[PDB]
Formats: structure tokens, C-alpha cells, sequence
RNA sequence: GUUUAUUAAAAACACAGCACUGUGCAAACACGAAAGUGGACGUAUACGGUGUGACGCCUGCCCGGUGCCGGGAGGUUAAU
């Protein structure tokens, strides 16, 4: 495929790279999703000197953005205090709904979908390590504290 | 109980009937029966599919609520209906608010019981949970195939699914046939076997048994045609063939389970 | 029924040649799969039931090109 | 009522819950209307032999009067419940004391 | 009880019972180029096909051929 890049895909973009990919790669992840313009003898002309030289640096303080939504929130902590067992066995499993209801209401306004959890639906009451995809490289540490009731 | 009648006349010698003195001698619930439309094994284009079957005596459907979607709520059964399109009875029981609801009635049942249901559920017979409170090992009911469908699973009477492992969101549960399978975790199940054990019991006596359950008489393939069934022909009682069905597809030992895609929830297959 | 919307490709007549040279009438059916655009004119989702060929057709085609060819012969998009 | 000598084993991450778990069976003790008389927590030592793996379980003796509705609902959470794994309850033999 | 309406009402068909086989639900199977239905608003004490035909005593041997199932070590093997 001729399609050039624009976002930094972290194996083969490196902002303009013209490397050869298949065609399910770049019909159903990079054109819908934004990240790859198919170039066909105009898109070129598009990135030449309208896309590279502005555009380019837009999603470079556009990622700086995301850095510092990261850095909105620095307690970095979600204290949940749900209703819980008799000495464990929580009562039911937070997934990624409350969990990014308790973040947005106080500290970062991500969306849910950016919402990992890398310890399944968190069924142990305690500490545990939450991370967020607010960047493709920079990730988050977030602690979040499951208090039983 | 199982009660074998006398033979007081050709007909009554082998009916075997089982009698439940606990169930309730009238009318059901208006607002939960609907209507039941006989087919008679005939789909839209009007041509038998499912044959002999049609005939019999009429029946309404009972709407059984079968997902339990309330939740932290008790229940006082009230009483127990025969339900003419199941195997097993149902129980008609009232709930804290105040709505009446058929739910399908375990082994240990009686009029008065308490039940409820919710992930705050005991592990007291009769409770509908989800299948990561139960302890592994004990005997469940009701298996929802997905998180909010209501329930396919170990449903007739006397059918019962005992939990064997968790792994991790997969219970692996062995089934009433003997094939291991994986379910999700998150699907609902109710505790206990089902009711009315004794129903396989029942001999039926008589042609008119099943000829006013449902059930049309079955033609032999030796009896009919070689136009007719593959079978069939000759000058007296002649096979001399395999034993297929009447379309062609070879029977007593072929599989056709083929889908390709549960194969990955089965786990060991019927033996 | 199995009429592609970009290029058209209806099923046609074939003879089903074996190598006694039998002739039977079967029918030759297009490759259609029922695959959901991203349009950036429109910025939305267009299902389209189309062939693979025509899914490289409009690989090199603009996908405005295409739905202008779709509301040029008045088909619904 | 009878005098009861339960004794149970916990795992050790549960047995960091242990206290609580004392304290709802003794609001079932106050319940049953008897008295508690051996209040002594063996402790986490180590096993014999493999018990469900992760050795050096936690010990437990109760030792208490109660009758018999009681042992059994207190039965029926002990075999319901993944914290508890092998408990049991004896005779009564006129109930004992300290050097276990 | 039913059957060749219009030469055969029977030992024929069928029958509850018994056995084998398949099927974990968008089930098998069937109608339908397909959609969609029956099965079934049932789900393994259920459904479909086959064989036999209440009940008592029972159902002995053989996998050579054929039919079915499993295993893929090896030989052969088209389309690309």
C-alpha cells in the first residue's frame, strides 16, 4: 500500500513513513480510526506541505495535552468505599464504569474506553495497580484502595 | 406417590400413574397464561417438518419467569401448578411486592418456603445467583448460556448440573449426559435439582396416553415403500440394507454435530 | 437479492462441465459481503453489501467518488 | 445445650481476617446464650502434609456451649464458606481448660 | 382401534412397553436456491431416527466382508 502515516505507530511509524502494510491493516485500523491517510497521487501533496510542517506539531502539543490531562489529576488515588462482604468477598465486581465515574468526577477526565485494569474486575479487596492508556508510551500508576464496608 | 392401578378393564392393567397430593386442585393465575396455537408440525410454507407429532388435548402457556431480575428481594412461594407443556411442576409464588410470578419448582418445595434472589443469595435450595458465589462442588439448576438470556440448561425433571471447576471467569460444569463444557461466570443458576423426580416413572398404560399428550403413531421403515423409505420392499419381512433415516443420512452411529463454533466451550464429549 | 451496489456483479448461467463433458446448469455467484465503511464525507458508518472486487475497487477509488457513483444511479446510501 | 469443641484451620491472607470472623461467631455465641470459654488462637503454624496448597495453615479452637440450632446454622457456614476449610465439633466431655 | 373409497378387515398396519443411535440450544433433523419457520416459546426424566411389540423366562457365539466410530505413525493424494 502507498498509504502514508501520521500517527506514531510504534512499530513502523515514525511520522511519514511510506513502509508497506496489507490492506485489512489499513482499511480497518488506520483510515476509521484517523491514524493513516491512503495516498494516491493528491494525499501526498495534502501531507506535503499542509500536514507535515503544522498539522504535525498540532499532534505533537495535542499529546503534550493528553501528558498534562494525565497530570491533572496528582493525588493519583481512588479511595472506593462500596458496600463490601462479611470479611471479604465483595459484593459485587467494579469494572471500568465506576471506576472511571470515581476519576472523572475527581481528577482526570478520560473516557472509558482508555480505562485498563490489569488485575481483572478487581474481586480482592485492597491495594491494587490500576494503569491508563492516556498515552501510547507515557502510562499511569494509578493506586486505587478497594475499602470494604 | 407412584400409584399402580388395578386392571379392571384391558387398557388400565399397565398405567402407572404418578399422583402428587400436593398440588393444587384449581384454576392458575389469569394474567400470567397466554395462548398456545397447536402447529401440528408444520412450519410457514404449510409442509410437515417434525413428524408425528399433532393431535391431543388443548393447552395454554404459562409465562415462567425464567432470568429472576429482581434482586435483593424475598419471596414466599404460594402455591404449586401442573404445567402441561413441562415434564417438571412450576410454582406460582408471591413476592415482597406484591407480584405473583411462575417460577420452575426444585425437589425440596413446599408451600410456605422462603426464597430470594440476587448475588446476596444463601445457599439454601431455590435461589437464583450468579456463578461466582457458589461454592464448586454442589448441585445447580437453571444454567443461563449468557450473562442475561434467562436460562437453557437443566430445566426438565429430575435434571441437574453439578459444578466441577472455576477457572477463572469459565465454570466448567459436567452436564446431565456426561459432557464437560464451559460456561461464563457471570450466568445466573438455581441451587438444588428439580422436582417431580418420578415423572420418568410413568408407563403411559395405554395407546391413548400418547395420543392425547401429542405423540402420533410411528410407521416402521420395514413397513412402508422403497418409494416411501430407503427401506422397505421384498416378498416378507425383508431388510437386507443399513439402517438409515428416510432422507438418506445414515443413522444408529453417525455425528453430525458440526457448527465449528462451540467447539472451544466443550471441553470433554459424551461417552 | 445478490446484486453488488458498486459494480453491479449479478449471478449469472454456467454449465457445470465434468470430464465426460456432462453439461449441467448451475448458477455462478459473486463473492458479497455486507462490510460497514468508515465515510470521512459523511463521518459515519454506510453498510454496504459489496463485492471484494469492488472493495478493491473503492481501495483506490476516494469513497466520496463512490457515493457520488451511488447518488448518481440513485441508490440508497 | 452442649458443650462444643470446634476447631477450624484458615489460610493465611484470610487468616490476616481472623479477628472479625471471631467476633461475628461470638455475636453468634451471645446469640445462642451460652458462654465462651477457650478464647486461645492456636495460631499459623505449619502442616503435615498438603491441605490445598500454600502450607503453614492457621489454627483455631472454640471450645463453647451452645445448642444444637446454633451448631447447626454455625455449621452450614462453616462448610459454605472458602475461609474455613476443615472444621469440626466434638463431644462434650465436661469442657477444658488451659495446657493445649 | 386402522387399512387397499369401488373384489383382499386379516396373522397386515398401528399400539403402550424395551433396546440402540444422534443432539449441550443459533441442537440434531426437516421445508425453503435464501430469508424465515417447525422442532419449541421444549431443552437430555426432552426431541428425532431405527429395530421389536403387553406380561413371565430370557437374548448364546463371531469384527472374516460390509456399515458406523476413534487414532493419526507410514505410503498415496487433486486444487494453489
Amino acid at each position: 500500500m502507498q498509504v502514508i502515516l501520521l500517527d506514531k505507530v510504534a512499530n513502523l511509524g515514525s511520522l511519514g513513513d511510506q513502509v508497506n502494510v496489507k490492506a485489512g491493516y489499513a482499511r480497518n485500523f488506520l483510515v476509521p480510526q484517523g491514524k493513516a491517510v491512503p495516498a494516491t497521487k493528491k494525499n501526498i501533496e495534502f501531507f506535503e506541505a499542509r500536514r507535515a510542517e503544522l498539522e504535525a506539531k498540532l499532534a505533537e502539543v495535542l499529546a503534550a495535552a493528553n501528558a498534562r490531562a494525565e497530570k491533572i489529576n496528582a493525588l493519583e488515588t481512588v479511595t472506593i468505599a462500596s458496600k463490601a462482604g462479611d470479611e471479604g468477598k465483595l459484593f459485587g465486581s467494579i469494572g471500568t464504569r465506576d471506576i472511571a465515574d470515581a476519576v472523572t468526577a475527581a481528577g482526570v477526565e478520560v473516557a472509558k474506553s482508555e480505562v485498563r485494569l490489569p488485575n481483572g474486575v478487581l474481586r480482592t479487596t485492597g491495594e491494587h495497580e490500576v494503569s491508563f492508556q492516556v498515552h501510547s508510551e507515557v502510562f499511569a500508576k494509578v493506586i486505587v484502595n478497594v475499602v470494604a464496608e | 406417590a407412584v400409584v399402580k392401578c388395578k386392571p379392571t378393564s384391558p387398557g388400565r392393567r399397565h398405567v402407572v400413574k404418578v399422583v402428587n397430593p400436593e398440588l393444587h386442585k384449581g384454576k392458575p393465575f389469569a394474567p400470567l397464561l397466554e395462548k398456545n396455537s397447536k402447529s401440528g408440525g408444520r412450519n410457514n410454507n404449510g409442509r410437515i417438518t417434525t413428524r408425528h407429532i399433532g393431535g391431543g388435548h388443548k393447552q395454554a402457556y404459562r409465562i415462567v419467569d425464567f432470568k429472576r431480575n429482581k434482586d435483593g428481594i424475598p419471596a414466599v412461594v404460594e402455591r404449586l401448578e401442573y404445567d402441561p407443556n413441562r415434564s417438571a411442576n412450576i410454582a406460582l409464588v408471591l413476592y415482597k411486592d406484591g407480584e405473583r410470578r411462575y417460577i420452575l419448582a426444585p425437589k425440596g418445595l413446599k408451600a410456605g418456603d422462603q426464597i430470594q434472589s440476587g448475588v446476596d443469595a444463601a445457599i439454601k435450595p431455590g435461589n437464583t445467583l450468579p456463578m461466582r458465589n457458589i461454592p464448586v462442588g454442589s448441585t445447580v439448576h437453571n444454567v443461563e448460556m449468557k450473562p442475561g438470556k434467562g436460562g437453557q440448561l437443566a430445566r426438565s425433571a429430575g435434571t441437574y448440573v453439578q459444578i466441577v471447576a472455576r477457572d477463572g471467569a469459565y465454570v466448567t460444569l459436567r452436564l446431565r449426559s456426561g459432557e464437560m463444557r464451559k460456561v461464563e461466570a457471570d450466568c445466573r443458576a438455581t441451587l438444588g435439582e428439580v422436582g417431580n423426580a418420578e415423572h420418568m416413572l410413568r408407563v403411559l398404560g395405554k395407546a391413548g396416553a400418547a395420543r392425547w399428550r401429542g405423540v402420533r403413531p410411528t410407521v416402521r421403515g420395514t413397513a412402508m415403500n422403497p418409494v416411501d423409505h430407503p427401506h422397505g420392499g421384498g416378498e416378507g419381512r425383508n431388510f437386507g440394507k443399513h439402517p438409515v433415516t428416510p432422507w438418506g443420512v445414515q443413522t444408529k452411529g453417525k455425528k453430525t454435530r458440526s457448527n465449528k463454533r462451540t467447539d472451544k466451550f466443550i471441553v470433554r464429549r459424551r461417552s | 437479492s445478490r446484486v453488488c451496489q458498486v459494480t453491479g456483479k449479478r449471478p449469472v448461467t454456467g454449465n457445470n462441465r465434468s470430464h465426460a463433458l456432462n453439461a449441467t446448469k448451475r448458477r455462478f455467484l459473486p463473492n458479497l459481503h455486507s462490510h460497514r465503511f468508515w465515510v470521512e464525507s459523511e463521518k459515519r458508518f454506510v453498510t454496504l453489501r459489496v463485492s471484494a472486487k469492488g472493495m478493491r475497487v473503492i481501495d483506490k477509488k476516494g469513497i466520496d467518488t463512490v457515493l457520488a457513483e451511488l447518488r448518481a444511479r440513485g441508490e440508497k446510501y | 445445650m452442649r458443650h462444643y469443641e470446634i476447631v477450624f484451620m484458615v489460610h493465611p491472607d484470610q487468616s490476616e481476617q481472623v479477628p472479625g470472623m471471631i467476633e461475628r461467631y461470638t455475636a453468634a455465641i451471645t446469640g445462642a446464650e451460652g458462654k465462651i470459654h477457650r478464647l486461645e488462637d492456636w495460631g499459623r503454624r505449619q502442616l503435615a502434609y498438603p491441605i490445598n496448597k500454600l502450607h503453614k495453615a492457621h489454627y483455631v479452637l472454640m471450645n463453647v456451649e451452645a445448642p444444637q440450632e446454633v451448631i447447626d446454622e454455625l455449621e452450614t457456614t462453616f462448610r459454605f464458606n472458602d475461609a474455613v476449610i476443615r472444621s469440626m465439633v466434638m463431644r462434650t466431655k465436661h469442657a477444658v481448660t488451659e495446657a493445649s
